[PDB]
C-alpha cells in the first residue's frame, strides 16, 4: 500500500486495501463490499481497451 | 463478522485475532479492545460479504 513510501512495507490484502481509499473519498465500506464483482468487472474491461 | 444472522463493520479500526479471541485496534499503534455496539455499525444480511465470520457482540449496558 503506502506503508512502504515511508519505513518497512506492511503487508495487507488487496481487497480490504481498497476500502480505505473509499473511504478516502467519502463513501463508505459497505458500498465496496456489497459490489466487488462489478468494480472488478469495470476495471478489467476498461484497462483492456 | 456475523452474530444473529446480521453484519458489523468496524467504525475506527480493523479486526485482528491473536488465535483464540477477536478484537478491534486503530491502524497506527496495537491496542486491544473488546468488540462491542459502540464501535461498530450494522448493514445488511450475512449472505454476501466474502470471508466473513462467526462470532459475538457485546451489548454494554442496556440489557445488563
Amino acid at each position: 500500500g503506502w506503508t512502504f513510501g515511508a519505513g518497512a512495507a506492511l503487508q495487507i490484502p488487496f481487497a480490504m486495501q481498497m476500502a480505505y481509499r473509499f473511504n478516502g473519498i467519502g463513501v463508505t465500506q459497505n458500498v465496496l463490499y456489497e459490489n466487488q464483482k462489478l468494480i472488478a468487472n469495470q476495471f478489467n474491461s476498461a484497462i483492456g481497451k | 463478522i456475523c452474530h444473529d444472522g446480521k453484519a458489523h463493520f468496524p467504525r475506527e479500526g480493523v479486526f485482528v485475532s491473536n488465535g483464540t479471541h477477536w478484537f478491534v485496534t486503530q491502524r497506527n499503534f496495537y491496542e486491544p479492545q473488546i468488540i462491542t455496539t459502540d464501535n461498530t455499525f450494522v448493514s445488511g444480511n450475512c449472505d454476501v460479504v466474502i470471508g466473513i465470520v462467526n462470532n459475538t457482540v457485546y451489548d454494554p449496558l442496556q440489557p445488563e
